[PDB]
């Protein structure tokens, strides 16, 4: 429990500094705001490519990662940008949102551990020569 | 190499 | 990195769902919003007892943990009980306010770490024979 | 031991 406390006491403290006027703001703040933006902007701009992307994989309960990580590295054959990173994440979403839609909600954490595996593996290393998420943040938010 | 057209932009 | 990119990826699809009319909420959520109301109407129901609690400390840039320490076993001094785990956060929150008007910010991560400690140390055994922190979203949430 | 006007709930 003692990782569940300091987020407790970082919630509290951060949410009564603001409340007096003040922002105490965490690292990954700025950089979830910008991906939030960036997903709901994609999602916009490229309506029918996103679609085709989406059309590529259904997840159900038997599904293995294999699976979805064959067909994101689709999307990184030939390397990174972050367009593509912006469209990866648009992608867990609207898996994640056709899993709900079909009354598999205990999908959703499985969706979240693949996608935060292969940002380790594949998207982490170009993301730390390319300026970091700093530079998203500058780009996109 | 340009795929999408969200490479287009970088 | 890792750590980051796996909070990063809980909010982007966090946010996806919500805005999709689906709620996925995290474990500690509840936990979070219930001690942010306890905190609130703790501070507007005993402005005078809070203001000798708070008297009691100042903190600035040399001050030890032990001086936070010896202040909070006062107030558990005779044991825990949840108002006095409420009145610990708004105590650690004052002590945040005052860092701020004081141009110490920095000492916000600090008192941070040293609540966390405490809850470490002192009340996550309490909590764990007394309920759990769903026993306090179920009184006071 | 009730030392606060808080522990009266409890
Ligand atoms: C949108 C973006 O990434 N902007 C940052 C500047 N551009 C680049 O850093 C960049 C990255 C990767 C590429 C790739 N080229 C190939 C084929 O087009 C696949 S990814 C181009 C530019
Ligand atoms: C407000 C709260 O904790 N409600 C849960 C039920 N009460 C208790 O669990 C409880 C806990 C601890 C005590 C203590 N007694 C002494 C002296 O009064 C100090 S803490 C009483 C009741």
């Amino acid at each position: 429990m003692s990782q569940s406390n300091r987020e407790l006491v970082v919630d509290f403290l951060s949410y009564k500094l603001s409340q007096k006027g003040y922002s105490w703001s965490q690292p990954m703040a700025a950089v979830k705001q910008a991906l939030r933006e960036a997903g709901d902007e994609f999602e916009l701009r490229y309506r029918r490519a996103f679609s085709d992307l989406t059309s590529q994989l259904h997840i159900t309960p038997g599904t293995a990662y294999q699976s979805f990580e064959q067909v994101v590295n689709e999307l990184f054959r030939d390397g990174v940008n972050w367009g593509r990173i912006v469209a990866f994440f648009s992608f867990g979403g609207a898996l994640c949102v056709e899993s709900v839609d079909k009354e598999m909600q205990v999908l959703v954490s499985r969706i979240a551990s693949w996608m935060a595996t292969y940002l380790n593996d594949h998207l982490e290393p170009w993301i730390q020569e390319n300026g970091g998420w700093d530079t998203f943040v500058d780009l996109y938010g | 190499p340009i795929r999408y057209p969200w490479d287009v932009e970088c």
